[PDB]
């Protein structure tokens, strides 16, 4: 599993599903998104779609 | 919004058990709205979700949860787990 080195959401792709940026092994941290409309946390991490995220991503 | 619960694990399952628990509510339709295993927080996994009630249900008769941690959590307590 790979996370969107911008946006952090988590993939099996090489390219992020949402913003089209490369995807790394290199990531830390698990923020699983299942209602951002209604999500706190997800307000505060910046994330408005739905789906797992990791916390930190690195190349 | 409100209520976040910490739920505690066995170490090292935490991002396992966040899976099954999204997957979960989900299946169920429980109001869960977010789950957050950080590394710095190993044997917890925190729960976003509209009551205690919810996070019960999902929690009933998981593996390998022990159960949640009485109060809730801040979101000024979480903010810090955001940025790594
Ligand atoms: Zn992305």
């Amino acid at each position: 599993m790979r996370a969107c080195l911008k946006c952090k959401y988590l993939t099996n792709d090489e390219i992020c599903p949402i913003c089209h940026s490369p995807t790394s092994e290199n990531w830390i941290g698990l923020l699983i998104v299942i209602n951002p409309e209604k999500s706190e946390i997800a307000k505060k991490a910046g994330i408005d779609i739905k789906g797992k995220y990791a916390l930190s991503v690195k190349e | 919004a409100h209520m976040i619960f910490a739920v505690r694990t066995m170490v090292g399952q935490e991002k396992n058990i966040a899976g099954l628990m999204a997957s979960r509510a989900e299946k169920e339709q429980l109001d869960v709205y977010s789950i957050l295993a950080s590394e710095s927080l190993k044997g917890y996994v925190l729960v976003e979700a509209e009551t205690k009630g919810d996070v019960e249900e999902l929690i009933k008769g998981m593996p390998r949860v022990r159960g949640i941690v009485p109060g809730t959590i801040a979101i000024e307590e979480i903010e810090p787990l955001l940025t790594p």
